[PDB]
RNA sequence: GUAAGUUUAGAUUAUAGCCAAAAGAGGGAGCUCUUCUGGAACGGAAAAAACCUUUAAUAGUGAAUAAUUAACAACA
RNA sequence: CACCAACUUCCUAAACUUAAAUUGGGUUAAUCUAUAACUUUAUAGAUGCAACACUGUUAGUAUGAGUAACAAGAAUUCCAAUUCUCCAGGCAUACGCGUAUAACAACUCGGAUAACCAUUGUUAGUUAAUCAGAAUAGGCAAUAAUCACACUAUAAAUCACCUAUAACUUCUCUGUUAACCCAACACCGGAAUGCCUAAAGGAAAGAUCCAAAAAGAUAAAAGGAAAAGAA
RNA sequence: AACUGUCUCUUAUCUUUAAUCAGUGAAAUUGACCUUUCAGUGAAGAGGCUGAAAUAUAAUAAUAAGACGAGAAGACCCUAUGGAGCUUA
């Protein structure tokens, strides 16, 4: 077993030199035994991705799923540390940066059928990984428009080099 | 019939994270002003709701201790009394339901 | 567990390839790290060079003002390069405009010193220096070296090289070290020119010429997207030059520039030139 | 395939629905208020109001005392009926029954849960929705429409 | 024209093709055999073990060539 | 009136001539020992010394697949609470099992999900003079039962008591719990006797939707093989 | 003969399944696959070769006729100057 996100935490910078920009704080957060499928966990994981700490934590009352319920509490739990450790002034200036779930230790027992016939019966275990990042979440992407498509099209004709000659 | 070939988990990645098979946000969450705590535009408050449920039941625990009898729902129409306040004239011929605790502000 | 010394070393070596790629040491100067000697690397480099060079001068053009406040405050816990600094500097500009002249007399003194500047730029100069190993013999308590103290060192050198073995020789080191940089050099790269046009007119009036007059010579896709238009300058009604260009303003641009290269004798196809002269 | 479909499928069969119907009629009265998963709430909100009119018609009435028996498993309702519940809703004539929708119940199975009421009772009042004053601005607004009008 | 050959002594392994093309014999188509000859591209015949051009294999941003699925109604 | 096209050939630098069992010769990875070397090397001597392949052996982790699959009567004032709806083999003993019994505390594992425990830990338990289990030697025997009387029958169907001898004042031990057993399983299976048939004993509904298709059940205008009658 | 949805000639309702939410969670299988159509070629034979053609990415829901479908030591009869075993008069 390794234990390398909690060690993250654990992380000290050099002192900032007054030439250098105040660091934003980086918060990893995880629960290493969690009975349940780190593939349907996943799912959830994927949707909250760069979601806004307020906004994320909302979703996940009115949800439905089990994990959903946990991850809020492992929200809850690295928002707390957050304050009280790594001198977050304000609760709502937090964004989820990274949220991913991991393969847990299972157990192995034989499953019994009444006609003679046994299956392989599995107690699942997951790990859930999220790293928070002081401040909102990053404005999202704006798609291309037709006249920035044309203007590389543009640039890569000139760009192009001519191939096998003189 | 069994599979002809191992899934590639490439291909098994597309299909789970395909939009249709993604989890999708919800906008329609909102504010409790009552508690102050969130709800859905068609949902009620929950925090508020505690306190209804709750004193229903301390009401109806006094109503059950009062007729000590199963079936013995009365004939006649039924009030609910907390502590300073006094049965009126109007209240003649009522069932009075007597509460130790204050009038609730939320009750009228 | 596998036995054996052997396996095990040969495993150590692997680990130290995977952490030397995941955290590269940090950059040090040679002259730090062990097995230098800076006696061995300047008698080295002057034999390398084939030129003469005076060992104390040449030690204290590279000699920096930075390294002795090193040496000084080391010391509270040597001659700078200054003087030379300036004799190549100075030699150098009067020699470097020179070179230009000689080739292109008829080109103006603003474009002689917009060449010259680029030749001894400092990016120019910090290219050079850097892969003449003259960063590992600089003198400096910084590393990597900044590039003004590497630039002063530079011209330094040339001084304490001027000394050393004369003007001559020096000339001939900056004509095959220094002069050879501008191949392959248009001259509109290394000078800017705004407002063509009007530098173009400006010229020929000096030479009681009439100024051209603009016609499209050739033009496909006028319409599409990607249009091709040509335009040549028509003096007398006779063309000076013409330059291709995607509009008739770029076109006129372009052809425009041409014509300056043909009145400063800067045809693409104009004789090359000489590194080969030992005088 | 529900199309034009009247009448919900809920218990083992069209018996025991009209049983677990009487069930929940039986409780409604009793307590006046109820909570219930949603799609049962709305079939037996339909029931309710027609009882009241049933108790309006009149206590001398046969088939309202045959209608009230049977629907009232306990007999103790039955006064109740025509001297509280009927009484009360005289000058009503309709709406009597209050249904609102409560959140799903996290029961792991999250049913749809409502609840359902009859007016003017005795209990505490429900957290109803307040709709927005005439004094916000764009009703502000309006009102200057209104006065010009 | 060319460089192997005979004898003496010791010693095993191989001893089953395939297809094309010739000469026969059964036969009357085609087959069934016996005998002689040739073959095993990275080129060509469309893909093509068996046919055609091809002496081995080396680097080069050279050159001359081989075989090479195409062909140009009748009456005195 | 030709060009293209093969390492065929020439050209610069080189090279010195065309398949696979078998046969001759030259090297080498790794480990140990001898003797050296000293960031992992040399010369010798040795050997459990080299695996993309035996439906190989062991372990791990995928794929099928989050697919097959599985689940609790209602309301309330509350799970050893009341009431309502409906179901109808229950209680003792034998046998077997051996603490699964009961209280408390836990919420990880076990129940193929929860609630709740049947799980985990700790503490407690089943009371018997009546219920159950744990001397000798002689003498002498014709005739069933069946309400046993009549009455028949055939399959042919019950120690005692006398005569002597010997002993001479007694209540301890053990069994007693349970929702329990045999079937790998909390298996729609198997499981003796006595009493009784609801006063005893129980719950088909995890939620929603009402797809198609499929299965089961009910209903049929007219007709009746396109009722229970005969051979 | 009657009887009836066996059929002329099907339809309707209810339960199961089905579909959705949530919890738990197998098996056979698997060289790698970025897994198309027509004609050719071939051993009856082509998603992968030859020549044409088609072709945003990714998904989602349905049906089982054919490929004289794929399969076993299934079924039947007969032979042997085949074996081996057994018995002898
Ligand atoms: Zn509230």
């Amino acid at each position: 077993i390794s234990r390398k996100w909690e060690k993250k935490n654990k992380i000290v910078y050099p002192p900032q030199l007054p030439g250098e920009p105040r660091r934003p704080a980086e918060i990893y957060h995880c629960r290493r035994q969690i009975k349940y499928s780190k593939d349907k966990m996943w799912y959830l994981a994927k949707m909250i991705r760069g979601m806004s700490i307020d906004q994320a934590l909302a979703q996940l009352e009115f949800n439905d799923k089990k994990g959903a319920q946990i991850i809020k509490e492992v929200l809850l739990e690295a928002q707390d540390m957050a304050v009280r450790d790594h001198n977050v002034e304000f609760r709502s200036n937090l964004h989820i940066a990274e949220s991913t779930s991991g393969r847990g230790q299972c157990l192995k027992r034989i499953r019994y059928h009444g006609r003679g016939r046994f299956g392989i019966m599995e107690k699942v275990y997951c790990h859930y990984f999220v790293k928070l990042v002081e401040g909102p979440p990053p404005p999202p992407e704006v798609p291309k428009t037709a006249v920035d498509h044309a203007k590389d099209y543009i640039q890569q004709l000139r760009s192009r080099t001519i191939i096998h000659t003189l | 019939a069994a599979p002809k070939n191992r899934r590639t988990i490439e291909v098994n990645r597309c299909r789970r994270r395909n939009p249709q098979k993604l989890i999708k946000i919800k906008n329609n969450i909102d504010i409790c002003p009552e508690c102050g705590h969130l709800k859905q535009k068609h949902v009620l408050c929950g925090y508020c709701y505690e306190k209804v449920r709750q004193e229903t039941t301390k009401i109806r625990q006094q109503i059950g201790a009062q007729e000590g009898g199963p079936f013995r729902a009365p004939s006649v129409e039924t009030m609910v009394l907390y502590t300073g306040e006094k049965p009126s004239e109007k209240d003649q011929g009522k069932r009075i339901v007597e509460r130790n605790i204050k009038r609730p502000s939320w009750f009228t | 567990v596998k036995k054996g010394f052997r396996a095990a070393f040969r495993f150590q070596k692997e680990l130290e390839r995977w952490r030397l790629l995941r955290c590269p040491p940090p950059p040090v100067r040679r002259s730090e790290k062990p097995n230098w000697d800076y006696h061995a690397e300047v008698q080295a480099f002057g034999s390398r060079l084939q030129e003469t060079f005076s060992l104390d001068l040449l030690k204290t053009a590279f000699i920096n003002s930075c390294y002795i406040k090193s040496e000084e405050a080391k010391r509270q816990s040597l001659k700078d390069n200054q003087e030379l600094f300036e004799q190549g500097l100075s030699f150098s500009h009067r020699c470097l405009t020179q070179f230009l002249e000689d080739e292109f007399p008829d080109l103006p003194a603003e474009g002689t010193e917009s060449l010259v500047s680029f030749l001894t730029g400092e990016a120019v100069v910090c290219h050079v220096a850097r892969n003449l190993a003259v960063e590992q013999l600089t003198l400096s308590a910084e590393f990597p070296v900044p590039l003004p103290v590497l630039r002063q060192t530079f011209f330094a050198v040339i001084g304490a090289l001027l000394q050393s073995s004369g003007p001559e020789r020096a000339a001939l080191f900056i004509r095959d070290f220094l002069i050879t940089q501008m191949t392959g050099k248009e001259l509109f790269e290394m000078w800017t020119v705004v407002n063509p046009m009007g530098l173009l007119v400006e010229e020929l009036k000096k030479r009681n010429i009439s100024a051209p007059e603009s016609r499209l010579t050739r033009q496909s896709g006028s319409t599409t997207a990607l249009p091709l238009y040509f335009v040549g300058l028509y003096c007398d009604r006779k063309l000076i030059a013409e330059g291709p260009g995607e509009t008739v303003l770029v076109a006129e641009e372009e052809a425009a520039r041409v014509a300056l290269r043909k009145l400063y004798g800067f045809t693409e196809n104009r004789r090359p030139w000489d590194y080969s002269k030992p005088k | 395939i529900s199309h034009g479909r009247v009448y919900r499928r809920l218990g083992l069969g069209p018996e025991s629905r009209i049983h677990l119907l009487r069930n929940l009629l039986t409780g409604l009265v009793r307590h006046e208020r109820i909570e219930a998963t949603w799609a049962r709430a709305d079939e037996m909100r339909g029931y309710a109001e027609k009882l009241i009119d049933y108790g309006k018609l009149g206590d001398t009435n046969e088939r309202a005392m045959r209608m009230a028996d049977f629907w009232l498993t306990e007999k103790d309702l039955i006064p109740k009926l025509f001297k509280v519940l009927a009484p009360r809703f005289q000058g009503q004539n309709g709406n009597y029954t209050r249904m609102l929708q409560i959140p799903n119940r996290k029961e792991q199975d999250r049913a749809k849960m409502a609840v359902i009421e009859y007016k003017g009772n005795y209990l505490p009042p429900l957290p109803l929705p307040h709709r927005d004053s005439n004094l916000t601005l764009l009703n502000q607004l309006l009102l200057g429409l209104q006065q010009d009008l």
